[PDB]
């Protein structure tokens, strides 16, 4: 066939042309770190957390946006790859606020877990952090944008999945802020999903605010009945009480999204 | 402060009070219901709003390592005060 | 620590040996004096349990 | 420590040792209950440079067991050299 | 090897134990199924359960083994396997100042040969395995429950046994006796999901699917 | 010892009582003073040392008759050897930190957890999820005050 | 290195044999034991006059729990639930919601003082020093229900023992 | 041989008055049992190797104290006791025949960890 | 070969009578064999690699004293991990439980091109970056 | 696939010999159990309880499962004979302090959600 051969840490794998370095590592069970890449949105390549060394190449490549060339040996655990993940994680946490105890994302946060799996264990940052002013985008999504890492997943989702071009980046540089610029409400039938695709606690559920923590919930896999689509959901419960509703991936029904009524 | 429902049972700071028909009130017969009278919501509101001449101010809660993690608060918004998410202290920008 | 593949720092190792041997005196005082108490001798229990 | 010299002699004589030198009751020789604040040192990883975690990561240097034999001329060997014989204490060989 | 926070690696012992592992396998090919040495220099001999007595007797009596002390005997319950149980022997050699692990397996219904003839220490350890796991040991002097209550039903250390059991005790005044009734908890044990969804150790990754 | 060691009443209750032979002690899984009371020269603090026990000097008491009396002498003598070790620990105590300088295993100082983003993440995760231990099984044993105390951790 | 504890041979010279004969007949070594206990009779007893004299403790003592406040009077707890997650005995139960002013605060904070093992992990895990184990060790009760503390009991403990808790922390926070 | 030790130091282990004679008997007896083991069995080759090495030292060290150091097996009575344990094992190894191929391979994932 | 003098037993493995479990918890239960779904709040996929066996949820009520969540179900916290679906089904049938099996859901491979973000004549051109 | 090591019995005929032997041992021991433990039940009640316990496991057809039941049952008899059990343990077979749970659908429907 047209399949080309690439190596992931020396293991051969046959991938279709156009496949990305990140997708080639999935074929062998390896998951590359990521904050901006989502398998159902456009490729951004702006978090630089997926940098992976390619053998016999002096430069690291964005694994989420780099197509695989034939005969490449992707080194997912070399010193260069691991030193690229520590630097990027160090830059993500430089201005991030010490909000973990009061942040609803604590315990199920990709920034926490990838900081403890791919980053360093301390900080050499001896300055003052940045502070951003919060924004109101409706009664459903609570915004604390000091925690935003400018991953643009909410921008791509709102424009592509929801077909609403209301979110964007204003300013430039370290002062780049995600928002609607003007006082506007991102009220859409798929508006609640920006909570999930936000890796940090910048976007969180307002009804669910402060009620529970991820580890103490019990997950019941059920079906949504608010409409005839039959969206698959997870009913999170704690001590005999329903706490929140979450999407459950089903490729042929609802992807990994659910409408606001369901959520 | 501490309120009292019509039955005379003191309402806690969490809004808890047994209804008239609730049998669980019997546990207080011959004893007392322990209610803390120093409502935090009331006390924190008594603190004055501090004026600071900068866009961004930081709060560690007072005492350094005896306080809370140091967070940074934005004061650009002129229609409200900036509030610390740990201790509740409020800050404002000097004449903007 | 063997499974983690880490090593405790030298000062911690000495404290653990220090209190490991203070803990040995706690055990042997209990063992010897309660052994004597069962056999009948009762006063050594009181002298060494103040230590 | 308040015992009279007569009783001190009597208790010393009966036990056969100078008890007053090693009293089992503590007096002002103990440390003060209030002590000055400490300033604890930092570990060897409290550096600002040449301190990447991939160079000091113990957990990531653990490997799965090395399989010697699997079912999927030579000299006899013991698990280790025979244990060396112990030597009698030079401090107090016989109690 | 100068790194303060990383455990030093002893490669001399790793070599010696690997050589003795082959030594055992060459002498007992009839039972030895697998041999391995961990990164912390511990040797494991995996055997067919029919070789419990031959393998242990060799290690106890052989001149170059002299494993004359049974440090411990225990079982591990892994429900995913056909032989869910895994009988583990830890032996200590005072002559050669070394330790070895012998591992076998059995299911709920297959007996395992008793080790009492080799090690008298195994008398009480095998009662514990039967008591807490339900593994029967053949030719045991007196096989009984050793840790659970009299008339206790079930083997607690099985993974499918609930943490709080099925019965609880209280004193009933009507019958002037201590009675057993189905378990009810004023506060249920809260189950936490703590596993991170991000792989921690690439070196131990399994082949896909 | 003035009350027990040379007391004839005490010696009657202990001498030639509970004799265990050296070969039976090993085959029954005995350890510690039970082995040493029968003359077996074995102490894990000297043969398989851990921590810093190879940097301290002490003697291992050894019995000769394997009876309750000899094992009593070993315990009284070990208490003297523990004072010997403590004297060396009090003098050779070094400076430095007291937990491994690896915040992915041991929590950071509270002053660091309230100042550094990385430390707060690690304090949060260590006290909620804990640190992951790589797969494997180990049998670790020490010379506990009353024998070989071991853990088979999987 | 090792040493024999009971490997000795008694000298068989006539004087030594007679010395042992006197010991056997005249009970010499049994009178040393009498002398040893006689000396203790004249030593000052080590007994303290409780409850008027209390055994010494240290600032690190782990006693009765208390929920602390800031100098402003605001509660320190922000319902992070780290103490609930690390509690070895699962003795802590927490529920929280947005307060009327928007703050993150608990509507429930229960410690079952009969499940608690008084280990101090909860105060090691708290990021804001909200939950502490105080120096009180005299709180025995006449009923099992009085040891099931709720947020109201724990706040009163904080308002009760703050003058002492704050001083003990001051004397120990540089070791934490 | 020199002076005869008064005690072995191990409870229940009597002092042997003819150690060199007793060790020749046992080591020789071991080599006789190993003959009935198949010539290519690893137990026969290894046990014969070590047994001859021990037997060689016994026949070249008339002094007991010096012989203990060369054998490195503790007191001479411990070495005699271990020669008797090697003889019982050799007799039992004949009835077990562990040199035969593996009785049965385990299920495919019987020794996989983690589950 | 073996010399243990084996015997032939031809019948489905069943240990319900020797496990010690009460009758009411072998016949009225329903064990759900499934691969846990990804926690949508994260991107990691390491929790969706092993099969699990959880039982049906029973009643939880409110403790009249402290309001805690009380239960009378001994198997409310019982989760078993299996390497394969057939391993899970074998364990369920061995212990007599009734089981429902949910087939694994794997994300489908997707064609991701960064060059499609800037397309000459397609709707995949992005208005923002 | 079907070859397995037996515990004691090679077939059901051999396993049922042990079951009947165990029933005799229990049948003869009830009169003493009601006597030594001073149970307030009669021999008829106790011997009917033994019969009930045996009948619960009458549908078994696996000789290995039957052997475990006899082995477990023999251990129960040993504790009763030697008075390792107390009056509480013997009387735990009768559930005297448990209110009889409903069996029909309507009764279970009213009182709760369990099947
Ligand atoms: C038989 C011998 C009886 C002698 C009388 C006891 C005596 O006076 O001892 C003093 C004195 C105290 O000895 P100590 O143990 O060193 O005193 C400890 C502190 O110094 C003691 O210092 P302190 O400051 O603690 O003293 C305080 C103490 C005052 O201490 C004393 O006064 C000693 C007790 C006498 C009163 O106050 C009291 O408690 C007085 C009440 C004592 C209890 C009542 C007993 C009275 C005698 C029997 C009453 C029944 C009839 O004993 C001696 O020095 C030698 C006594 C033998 C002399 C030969 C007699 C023939
Ligand atoms: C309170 C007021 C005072 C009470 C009376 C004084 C206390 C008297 C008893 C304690 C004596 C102190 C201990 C002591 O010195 O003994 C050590 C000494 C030392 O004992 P030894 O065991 O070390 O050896 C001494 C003898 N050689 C060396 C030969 C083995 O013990 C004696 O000498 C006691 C001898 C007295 C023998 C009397 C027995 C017959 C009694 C007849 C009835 C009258
Ligand atoms: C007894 C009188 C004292 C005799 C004495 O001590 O003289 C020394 C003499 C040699 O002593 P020695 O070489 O050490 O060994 C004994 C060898 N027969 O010792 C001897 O040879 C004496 C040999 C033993 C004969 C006496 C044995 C019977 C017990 C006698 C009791 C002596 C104590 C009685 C109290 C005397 C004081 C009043
Ligand atoms: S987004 Fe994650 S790292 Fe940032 S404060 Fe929230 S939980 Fe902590
Ligand atoms: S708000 Fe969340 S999803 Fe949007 S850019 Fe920031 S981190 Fe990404
Ligand atoms: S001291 Fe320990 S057991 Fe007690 S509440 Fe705190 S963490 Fe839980
Ligand atoms: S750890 Fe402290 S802040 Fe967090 S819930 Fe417990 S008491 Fe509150
Ligand atoms: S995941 Fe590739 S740069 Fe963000
Ligand atoms: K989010
Ligand atoms: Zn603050």
């Amino acid at each position: 066939s047209n399949l080309i051969e690439v190596f992931v840490d020396g293991q051969s794998v046959m991938v279709e042309p156009g496949t990305t370095v990140l997708q080639a590592c999935e074929k062998v069970g390896m998951q590359i770190p990521r904050f901006c890449y989502h398998e159902r949105l456009s490729v951004a390549g702006n978090c630089r957390m997926c940098l992976v060394e390619i053998e016999k190449a002096p430069k690291v490549v964005a694994a989420c946006a780099m197509p695989v060339m034939k005969g490449w040996n992707i080194l997912t655990n070399s010193e260069k790859t691991k030193k690229a993940r520590e630097g990027v994680m160090e830059f993500l946490l430089a201005n991030h606020p010490l909000d973990c105890p009061i942040c609803d994302q604590g315990g199920e946060c990709d920034l926490q877990d990838q900081s403890m799996m791919f980053g360093s264990d301390r900080s050499r940052f001896l300055e003052g952090k940045r502070a951003v002013e919060d924004k109101n985008i409706g009664p459903l999504v609570k915004t604390i944008m000091t925690r935003c890492i400018q991953c643009t997943r909410c921008i791509r989702f709102a424009s592509e999945i929801a077909g609403v071009d209301d979110l964007g980046t204003t300013g430039r540089g370290n002062d780049m802020q995600v928002g609607t610029y003007i006082e506007k409400m991102f009220m859409s039938e798929l508006s609640g999903n920006i909570i999930d695709i936000c890796p940090v606690g910048a976007l969180t559920s307002k009804p669910y605010a402060f009620t529970a923590r991820p580890w103490e919930t019990r997950k019941t896999e059920s079906i949504d009945v608010m409409d005839a689509v039959g969206s698959n959901i997870v009913v999170s419960t704690r001590t005999g009480e329903v706490m929140r509703i979450l999407p459950r991936m089903h490729e042929d029904i609802n992807e990994e999204w659910i409408s606001d009524k369901t959520r | 402060g501490v309120r009292t429902s019509p039955t005379g049972e003191k309402v806690t700071h969490t809004g808890q009070v047994y209804d008239d028909g609730d049998y669980r009130k019997v546990r207080f017969v011959g004893r007392q219901k322990e209610v803390n009278e120093n409502f935090a919501i009331d006390l924190i509101a008594e603190q004055p709003v501090s004026q600071v001449g900068s866009r961004v101010i930081s709060c560690d809660g007072g005492g350094g390592a005896l306080g809370h993690p140091r967070v940074y608060i934005n004061l650009d918004k002129e229609t409200k005060t900036g509030t610390c998410g740990y201790c509740g202290l409020q800050f404002r920008q000097q004449h903007h | 620590e063997k499974l983690l593949n880490i090593r405790p720092p030298p000062r911690a190792q000495w404290i653990r040996v220090l209190f490991g041997e203070i803990t040995r005196l706690l055990n042997h005082i209990m063992a010897v004096t309660t052994h004597a108490l069962d056999i009948g001798a009762m006063t050594p229990f009181f002298w060494m349990f103040e230590e | 420590a308040s015992a009279t010299r007569f009783i001190q002699w009597l208790r010393n004589w009966a036990s056969g040792r100078d008890l007053q030198a090693k009293l089992q009751l503590r007096y002002q020789e103990i440390s003060k209950r209030t002590q000055p604040p400490p300033k604890l040192p930092v570990g060897p990883s409290h550096k600002l440079s040449n301190n990447y975690y991939c160079t000091r990561d113990g957990r990531r240097e653990a490997m799965p067991p090395s399989i010697v034999m699997s079912s999927q001329e030579k000299k006899a060997v013991s698990p280790a050299p025979p244990i060396k014989r112990w030597e009698l204490s030079q401090d107090e060989p016989y109690l | 090897d100068t790194r303060p926070t990383v455990r030093p690696r002893n490669d001399v012992a790793h070599k010696q134990l690997s050589a003795f592992g082959e030594y055992v396998a060459e002498i007992l090919p009839k039972y030895v199924q697998q041999v391995q040495v961990s990164c912390f220099n511990e040797l494991e001999i995996c055997i067919h359960p029919d070789g419990v007595i031959p393998v242990l007797t060799f290690l106890r009596d052989h001149s170059n083994a002299q494993f004359k002390s049974l440090a411990d005997l225990t079982a591990v319950d892994i429900p995913t396997r056909q032989n869910r149980f895994e009988i583990v022997y830890n032996l200590l050699s005072l002559r050669f100042n070394s330790r070895i692990r012998v591992k076998t397996y059995t299911d709920e219904l297959t007996p395992i040969e008793s080790s009492v003839p080799v090690y008298k220490a195994a008398n009480w350890y095998e009662r514990e395995i039967w008591d807490m796991f339900g593994v029967f040991f053949a030719n045991h002097p007196d096989l009984r429950r050793i840790l659970t209550d009299y008339g206790f039903e079930g083997h607690p250390f099985r993974k499918d046994f609930p943490l709080s059991g099925y019965v609880e005790l209280r004193y009933d005044d009507e019958v002037k006796r201590v009675v057993a009734e189905p378990v009810e908890l004023a506060q249920e044990f809260r189950k936490f999901d703590l596993n991170s969804p991000w792989e921690a150790f690439p070196a131990y990754r399994q082949p896909p699917e | 010892e003035e009350m027990l060691t040379n007391n004839r009443i005490w010696r009657n209750r202990t001498v030639d009582i509970g004799i265990v032979t050296a070969e039976d002690a090993l085959n029954y899984g005995f350890s510690g003073v039970m082995l040493r009371g029968s003359g077996i020269q074995w102490d894990l603090r000297k043969t398989q040392p851990y921590d810093v026990y190879d940097q301290v000097e002490f003697d291992v008491p050894i019995g000769s008759r394997g009876d309750c009396y000899d094992r009593y002498l070993c315990r009284v003598e070990e208490m003297r050897q523990s004072i010997r070790i403590i004297s060396q620990c009090l003098n050779k105590m070094p400076p430095g930190e007291i937990k491994v300088d690896d915040a992915k295993v041991s929590p950071p100082k509270r002053a660091e957890m309230k100042t550094s983003m990385e430390s707060l993440i690690h304090h949060f995760k260590l006290y909620t999820e804990g640190y992951q231990v790589p797969p494997g099984a180990t049998y670790t044993a020490i010379e506990a005050p009353k024998g070989e105390f071991g853990v088979y951790l999987v | 290195t090792y040493k024999y504890v009971n490997l000795r041979e008694p000298s068989m010279d006539m004087k030594s044999v007679t010395d042992r004969a006197a010991q056997t007949l005249l009970w010499t070594e049994l009178i040393r034991g009498l002398g040893m206990t006689l000396s203790y009779l004249f030593r000052e007893p080590a007994t303290i006059n409780y409850p008027f004299e209390k055994g010494p403790l240290s600032p690190r003592f782990r006693g009765e729990h208390a929920l602390r406040r800031y100098p402003s009077g605001e509660e320190r707890c922000i319902a992070c639930k780290l103490c609930e997650a690390v509690c070895p005995a699962q003795a802590i139960t927490i529920e929280a919601e947005p307060r009327a002013d928007g703050s993150r605060r608990t509507t429930r904070y229960d410690i079952d003082m009969t499940k608690c093992i008084y280990c101090g992990f909860c105060q090691e895990a708290c990021p804001v020093d909200a939950i502490v184990e105080g120096p009180n060790f005299e709180f025995s009760t006449e009923t099992h229900e009085e040891l099931l503390y709720n947020k109201e009991k724990l706040l009163n403990n904080g308002d009760k023992w703050e003058a002492e808790i704050a001083a003990n922390i001051q004397a120990d926070y540089l070791y934490r | 041989a020199g002076l005869l030790k008064k005690t072995t130091g191990l409870v229940g282990l009597a002092v042997c008055e003819t150690p060199h004679e007793r060790l020749k008997i046992l080591y020789t007896k071991i080599l006789d049992v190993l003959g009935h083991i198949p010539k290519n069995a690893a137990y026969r080759k290894y046990t014969e190797q070590i047994t001859n090495e021990k037997l060689s030292m016994v026949k070249a060290e008339p002094d007991v104290k010096k012989l203990e150091e060369r054998l490195q097996g503790g007191q001479i009575e411990e070495v005699i006791l271990q020669a008797e344990n090697e003889l019982s094992l050799a007799r039992k190894m004949i009835q077990w025949k562990p040199w035969e191929p593996l009785v049965e391979e385990p299920p495919a994932s019987q020794w996989k960890w983690p589950i | 070969t073996r010399d243990t003098q084996l015997i032939t037993v031809d019948e489905k493995l069943d240990i319900t009578t020797i496990t010690g479990v009460p009758e009411e918890h072998i016949k009225t239960r329903k064990a759900r064999i499934f691969v846990p779904a990804r926690n949508n709040m994260q991107s990691g996929v390491n929790n969706t690699k092993k099969w699990k066996m959880e039982f049906d949820t029973r009643e939880r009520w409110e403790n009249p004293l402290m309001g805690w969540a009380s239960t009378a179900d001994p198997l409310s916290n019982l989760v078993l991990t299996f390497s394969t679906k057939e391993d899970a089904v074998a364990f369920a049938e061995k212990n007599g439980w009734s089981y429902d099996v949910e087939e694994r859901k794997v994300p489908k491979p997707k064609s991701k091109s960064y060059g499609a973000n800037f397309s000459w004549n397609k709707r995949t051109r992005v208005s923002t970056k | 696939s079907t070859s397995v090591k037996p515990i004691f019995s090679r077939d059901m005929n051999e396993a049922k010999r042990r079951v009947r032997e165990l029933y005799r041992a229990w049948y003869r021991e009830v009169p003493n159990t009601v006597h030594l433990f001073q149970l307030d039940i009669s021999v008829k009640q106790g011997r009917d309880k033994v019969r009930e316990m045996f009948k619960k496991n009458a549908h078994i057809t696996d000789p290995r499962v039957v052997d475990l039941l006899v082995i477990k049952g023999k251990m129960e008899l040993e504790e009763t004979i030697k008075v390792w059990k107390q009056r509480t343990h013997v009387m735990r077979f009768f559930h005297e302090t448990e209110a009889p749970r409903p069996k029909d659908f309507l009764s279970k429907f009213y009182v709760g959600h369990d099947p």
